[PDB]
């Protein structure tokens, strides 16, 4: 299927300082994320292991960005994610040599990262046994600590529904935390890293056309990145200005979130 | 009445590999395309708008979503076949026409919406999306395939039904009492299948006679039948 | 064969049909001056006319053209033959051809083989309608029974033709009915005039009705000539259903 | 207005100034130079530029700053007056071209070129032979010069671009001739050419001059005495061949066509590729003919034939398409000769297919042709002669001293 292809991650993409208001959190997964890689030896003297990870669910707001995230800011070799969605196909049976091929590959790798995404595509257990031979034979292969124990756990959900991986995850997931919603000063950062592009006029405040956009996502914000920049080319000019668009943004936000 | 119009919307599809000074150098970079509707619908109105590109080029045509309701609820694994071999076939254009339990349709229509988005692919393709009113489609739809801009199909401004009728009749015999504004002036909202079905039942009644020439009264006379025909029902 | 000598009545409407179908075979010149394109073909909705398949065999026998059914009725059903790449094939081979289905013509199994079939031929008329291997190719729908609601729900006459067929000629009742009387062995006696135009209200299928259900009384009295009062009883054992 | 209403970025010089090196990339700097003329940051960039390069490089960074300078006489004069009376030889010969190249009503600089060229066996009157009568020639019935020139056809030098300059020179001079010419110098240059059948170059360089002095023929009879007289060995039949090539205009002649179509099964292999060649010159106006299945075949050599024949035009996709099967050989003859025609025949689609050429390739000539495109990717006689007279780069490197200052361009 296209889950062998689109498996492997290249291609860095946006940076770490793009977080969706996150200042908390973005530590509670960064110390798991980047600080074991950073300093190996450091958990291993310092204390037994390293922590396993965390878990974020409920809202979706800027989900499934957060990890890509983490795939632009590896220091070493960017890690591989694998979706849910490719799970659930007709013709079942693939799931065991793809998650034996996906996890030899992961030992090939010299025990590398594996995220797993989209958990509510093959959850919500509540004729389905061909599924519960994928979800309980990922679990099986997770919890087991035959391949590795330590490595990475961390599951983006949209919908909590799932009985047996809420009931399965205090065995190696941990970190029940929320999603953590941007905040209305979270955006500042995101256009101030945003503004390594085509030199911008420094007349445009951050925090006001950060603090005019409600309910934006991060692609939906990335998008509006774009637009600016795009709508500030359309011109045929060599400057963006803040009174050139701000009509293309209220509008697109205010006009495209009636 | 819509060159500047057509050659608008003609510059903002072909800006994607051709001309790349203005592309890729200063940072275009529009990877969403556009999204059409006609009132009339049809499909040959916005068939004979996109088909300027259809010249030079390569094409894939899907009309209707019905491959979706007249079987199992498969989901969205049809659009990630022609995801893929719209990757395998980067040089191309994508083109959807006539886009019309309750839980399975959100859910591939959120999925369909994710993907359509292409939040993990760049620039590769084109794709452009009908249907036949914007109205009954949801909103949400707007932002990942119209971000760089949206047309509406005009009126009858007298020179588009004009040159297309210019271009009908170019090899035509037609008399000179046939004049042309009342004809572009009288229609409205009639697609170029409309006036050229009115053209071929005129030059096929004017046949009856042995009439190479076709007249004024028998076009008007063959008009009836349309005119008559879409007030019937 | 089925020429004209042995189908008769709808003068105007082959007079109407000699455009829609005789335009690709005698003068495809007119493709400049006109514009014309292929159409999805026509139909006849209204009580049976007693040589809806005749007409159709008439005029591919004056055409020099093969005739292909979907059906099958008469052992070509899987002579010619997933089932359906098959028909586009012979039809790309053998340009000239006219498609009619008479078989066609229980809800939960018949609608099942009947549903695949109808979804054989949209598919097909998506081919078709897609793409084009050749000309001269149109199919015929028949709306002449009751089970027939398919063809005349999903042809109400926007992108496809439409022929008001409840009263034909009266020669559907008169002259075909002639012609019926002319296979058979007739008298010379007779009058099928009153006999033929006394029968109105019930339906269009009188002369099947009547010719079918003489032969009952022509085979009770085993008369070697069939006379007029043999169709005078016809009409009413006919009439006696209604 | 060139200079008002528009203006080229400078990372032209940067990369294509930036990535010189090997003697090669230098000469392709010196085609981006000699034919950039808003900007002229190269040329005002020190000194040593010219004396990095080889001695083609030489003549073609002399006569640069002639190229760039075709306005302001005085600047030009002002400008190309201090490489004149130097101390080597390619510096005042490419400065008597330059001289040539700035002007082409001026006239004022014959007296000193032509004043010395009366040596006749060697000197550096030669080489100021080749640029000044080069440029001269391009800056032009005139008869003071080419009686003048008839000492120089009769002195025959042993190098080449004498008598090819010399006769490029008085046949751009006598291109469009009422119904052609017999005279006496041309006549008298055939004589020559027939006296020794050595040094096949002049029966190749020679008959240029000869058909554009029959050029403008409209009822001439002079092929038909050239297949008279000229009929011999095939080395001067391959120069009644090139008459042939400068014969066919244009009419209702469809006799050349089934003869044509007759004559493509000949042994010898160049008459085919001249001869051929004029399909780009005889219809250019339809078109729609000029696509056959002549790429299908196994002479390469007819590939070029058609490489060469698609032309300058609006380049529709169908050149482009049998720019896409003839971009991938590996001879660097047709490999070299197809981004030529590729970059003229569209002159805004250039950057993908350089993109193509860096993922076929990654010789030198390769290298340094392929940033000749980067630069110029982006019905008269005189856009005419100077491609035709390149039909002949397959050869030593004495030719790239002349391929830098083409006027085939604006």
């Amino acid at each position: 299927p296209t889950v062998t292809m689109m498996q492997v991650e290249e291609k860095p993409d946006v940076t770490y300082s793009d977080v969706g208001g996150c200042k908390e959190q973005i530590e509670k997964l960064r110390e798991v994320v980047e600080t074991p890689l950073l300093h190996p030896e450091r958990f291993v003297n310092l204390g037994i292991e390293p922590p396993k990870g965390v878990l974020l669910f409920g809202p979706p707001g800027t989900g499934k960005t957060l990890c890509a995230r983490a795939v632009a800011n590896r220091t070493d070799a960017c890690f591989i994610r694998v979706i849910g969605s490719e799970l659930v196909q007709k013709y079942v049976g693939e799931g065991a040599r793809m998650v034996r091929e996906l996890f030899e590959m992961a030992r090939t790798k010299k025990a590398c990262l594996i995220f797993f995404d989209e958990i509510d595509a093959i959850g919500g257990a509540r004729g389905d046994n061909e599924v519960q031979r994928t979800m309980l034979e990922l679990i099986n292969q997770l919890d087991g600590f035959d391949p590795r124990g330590n490595i990475k756990v961390l599951m983006a959900t949209n919908r909590p529904d799932t009985l047996d991986p809420a009931l399965m995850r205090p065995g190696r997931l941990d970190r029940k935390i929320e999603f953590s919603l941007p905040d209305l000063e979270g955006r500042t950062h995101i256009f101030k890293i945003h503004a390594r592009s085509m030199s911008v006029e420094r007349d445009i405040r951050f925090e006001l056309l950060a603090r005019l956009c409600p309910n934006s996502t991060g692609a939906e914000i990335r998008s509006v990145c774009t637009e600016a920049g795009m709508f500030a080319i359309r011109a045929r000019r060599k400057i963006a200005t803040e009174k050139d668009f701000l009509e293309a943004v209220n509008k697109v936000i205010k006009s495209y979130a009636k | 009445g819509l060159d500047n119009q057509i050659q608008e919307i003609k510059e903002s599809v072909e800006l994607p590999l051709t001309h790349p000074e203005y592309y890729e150098e200063m940072g275009i970079k529009p990877p969403k395309g556009v999204i059409l509707y006609g009132p009339p619908g049809t499909g040959k109105t916005l068939l004979a708008k996109a088909v300027a590109n259809q010249t030079s080029a390569t094409f894939l045509r899907v009309v209707g979503s019905e491959l979706i309701q007249k079987y199992l609820g498969d989901g969205p694994k049809l659009v990630r076949e022609l995801f893929r071999v719209a990757e395998e076939h980067a040089p191309s254009i994508v083109f959807i026409d006539e886009i019309d339990g309750e839980r399975e349709i959100q859910r591939t229509m959120l999925e369909l919406l994710n993907q359509l988005d292409g939040f993990d692919s760049r620039g590769d393709v084109k794709v452009i999306m009908a249907t036949n009113r914007i109205e009954t489609l949801d909103p949400a739809l707007i932002r990942p395939g119209r971000i760089d801009r949206k047309i509406e199909f005009p009126l009858p401004d007298e020179k588009t039904k004009k040159r297309i009728f210019q271009i009908h009749t170019s090899r035509m015999t037609l008399a000179d009492d046939v004049t042309l504004d009342d004809l572009i002036m009288a229609k409205d909202d009639l697609s170029g299948a409309d006036i050229k079905a009115i053209c071929t039942e005129a030059g096929l009644m004017a046949l009856r006679e042995r009439r190479m020439k076709v007249t004024n009264e028998d076009f008007k006379k063959s008009k009836e039948n349309v005119l008559y025909k879409k007030q019937e029902g | 064969d089925s020429t004209y000598e042995m189908i008769g009545g709808l003068d105007k409407q082959i007079k109407e049909i000699k455009e829609v179908i005789e335009l690709p075979v005698k003068h495809p010149e007119l493709f400049e001056a006109l514009g014309i394109a292929q159409p999805k073909g026509v139909l006849l909705y209204g009580p049976p006319g007693t040589g809806k398949t005749l007409l159709a065999r008439a005029v591919a026998h004056h055409t020099d053209c093969t005739f292909i059914r979907v059906s099958g009725s008469e052992l070509v059903q899987k002579f010619i033959g997933r089932m359906v790449r098959e028909l586009f094939v012979m039809a790309r081979e053998h340009a000239p051809s006219i498609i009619f289905m008479d078989e066609i013509d229980r809800l939960e199994g018949g609608s099942g083989g009947d549903s695949e079939v109808q979804r054989t031929m949209l598919e097909l008329l998506n081919q078709l309608d897609g793409f084009e291997a050749t000309k001269n190719i149109k199919v015929i729908m028949a709306t002449n029974r009751i089970d027939i609601l398919d063809s005349a729900l999903l042809r109400p006459g926007r992108i496809d033709r439409k022929i008001e067929f409840p009263p034909p000629n009266e020669e559907a009742r008169l002259d075909i009915l002639k012609i019926h009387s002319r296979k058979m062995n007739l008298t010379r006696g007779i009058n099928l005039r009153k006999i033929a135009e006394l029968m109105p209200g019930a339906s269009g299928a009188e002369v099947k009705g009547v010719c079918t259900e003489a032969g009952m009384y022509a085979l009770r009295e085993r008369r070697v000539h069939v006379t007029q009062e043999d169709f005078e009883m016809a009409v009413a054992k006919v009439m006696q259903k209604d | 207005d060139d200079i008002y209403k528009t203006h080229l970025e400078n990372n032209r010089f940067g990369g294509s100034g930036s990535q010189v090196d090997s003697a090669r990339m230098n000469l392709a700097s010196s085609f981006v130079n000699g034919f950039v003329n808003q900007d002229k940051l190269l040329t005002d960039d020190g000194n040593k530029w010219l004396y990095k390069n080889k001695d083609h490089g030489m003549l073609s960074a002399a006569a640069s700053l002639g190229m760039i300078l075709l306005w302001d006489v005085d600047g030009g004069l002002t400008q190309i007056d201090k490489y004149l009376y130097s101390s080597e030889d390619y510096i005042k010969s490419g400065a008597l071209l330059a001289c040539g190249i700035v002007n082409s009503g001026v006239r004022n600089e014959c007296d000193p070129a032509l004043a010395l060229l009366s040596d006749y066996v060697l000197h550096n009157s030669n080489t100021m032979r080749l640029g000044s009568i080069f440029g001269l020639g391009l800056a032009y019935n005139r008869e003071d010069v080419l009686t003048l020139l008839l000492p120089v056809m009769g002195d025959s030098k042993s190098s080449m671009e004498v008598a090819g300059v010399t006769a490029l020179a008085c046949g751009m001079i006598a291109v469009g001739s009422c119904n052609g010419d017999v005279t006496s110098t041309i006549l008298q240059t055939i004589m020559e050419k027939s006296e020794t059948e050595l040094k096949d170059t002049y029966a190749r360089w020679l008959p240029l001059g000869l058909g554009l002095n029959h050029l403008g023929k409209g009822e001439a009879i002079e092929a038909i005495l050239a297949a008279l007289e000229v009929v011999s060995e095939p080395f001067r039949s391959f120069a009644n061949t090139l008459v042939d090539v400068c014969a066919y205009a244009g009419s209702g002649n469809v006799l050349k066509v089934q003869q044509l179509l007759h004559i493509c099964s000949e042994h010898f292999d160049s008459k085919e590729k001249e001869e051929d060649k004029d399909k780009k010159e005889k219809k250019d106006k339809d078109k729609k003919e000029a696509p056959a299945d002549m790429g299908a075949h196994q002479g390469v050599a007819v590939l070029g034939i058609a490489l060469i024949a698609m032309g300058e035009e609006i380049g529709a996709e169908m050149a482009l398409r049998t720019f896409g099967h003839l971009l991938r050989y590996g001879e660097p003859t047709l490999r070299r000769a197809v981004p030529l025609a590729l970059a003229l025949i569209s002159v805004s689609h250039d950057a993908d297919p350089e993109v193509s050429y860096n993922s076929i390739f990654a010789a030198r000539l390769a290298a340094m042709l392929r940033q000749l495109a980067q630069y110029h990717a982006k019905k008269g006689t005189l856009t005419l002669c100077p491609y035709h007279s390149d039909r002949q780069l397959m050869s030593q490197v004495a030719v790239a001293g002349l391929l830098t200052v083409l006027v085939s361009f604006l």
